[PDB]
């Protein structure tokens, strides 16, 4: 099961919906805007404004994704034992997922990969700030090396 | 030629062996970074046009006492701070310091230039003091 599939199901899709979440900043004006206010001219964003902005964006993913996740995967164990990923542990924890839960890790930077990429909704910097958003919403612990 | 306003007013030559530019260098206190931070500091000092008469001579302004305009100004300061420095509560107050400041005052648009209140705009009173004065052709 593809990590975007239980985002991708929804009539305004997850990332969609976050696209959206520059109407809740002081002001913003646009999603340029938004990945210029959030981090400076590099990555390693302000911490600030990150948690202004993670502040807004926890209601979409406990409201909408838990509720959504909760029925698609209960959806897919009825039909066979499947391998599902995800972007962080309390994606599987909060839609109260059964079966194994294995964190993971990559030995790369994965950071610049959202870079390399290009055809991706929104720009690269809009995948990038949604990355570090999901790896706000992780509940430390150890990945513990995917191979 | 034609510089327009910004206010509406009326009344053998081959490659030299020396040029080029690939890597090798990144500046360590960051370009960038200190371009952003002049940038900000660079902004010309607010304009407070407040108690001073527009053109017909009613003195620009809100309607309320000069303390309540300090307080309501240093309220403002320290908020804006407060949003500046990304924090619920700002660390630089500039309200309810230490100190007794009670007899501070500022400039709002309840006093006009004569020393009296603002209570009617100029052109009213003026208006109404030149209307105690005309006269009417006979029936």
């Amino acid at each position: 099961v593809d990590s975007d599939e239980v985002g991708e199901q929804m009539e305004p899709t997850f990332e969609h919906a976050v696209m959206e979440i520059y109407k809740g900043i002081a002001g913003v004006d646009s999603l340029d805007d938004l990945t210029k206010w959030v981090l400076n001219s590099d990555l390693v964003p302000h911490d600030d404004r990150l948690g202004q902005l993670f502040q807004a964006f926890l209601p979409l993913a406990k409201d909408l994704l838990a509720p959504m996740a909760r029925q698609f995967y209960d959806n897919s164990m009825s039909e066979g034992r499947l391998l599902t990923f995800a972007h962080a542990d309390s994606e599987l924890l909060n839609a109260n997922y059964f079966g194994h839960l294995l964190r993971l890790k990559i030995p790369y930077i994965t950071e610049v990969n959202l870079m390399i990429r290009k055809n991706r909704e929104g720009g690269e910097l809009f995948q990038l700030v949604l990355s570090y958003l999901y790896k706000m919403y992780a509940t430390s612990a150890q990945p513990k090396w995917f191979g | 030629k034609r510089i327009p306003r910004k206010t509406k007013g009326k009344s053998p030559a081959t490659a030299e062996p020396g040029t080029s530019n690939c890597e090798h260098y990144k500046a360590r206190p960051g370009i960038a970074s200190v371009q952003k931070a002049t940038e900000s500091a660079e902004l010309p000092m607010k304009n407070n046009d407040e108690g001073t008469p527009d053109k017909r001579g009613n003195t620009k302004g809100a309607l309320v006492n000069e303390h309540v305009e300090a307080r309501d100004e240093a309220d403002d300061a320290t908020k804006k701070q407060a949003k500046d420095t990304e924090k619920a509560k700002a660390q630089v107050t500039y309200s309810d310091t230490g100190i007794n400041n009670a007899n501070e005052l500022s400039r709002s648009g309840n006093v006009d230039n004569e020393g009296g209140s603002n209570q009617k705009p100029m052109s009213t009173r003026i208006a109404e003091a030149t209307s105690a004065i005309v006269s009417k052709h006979p029936a």
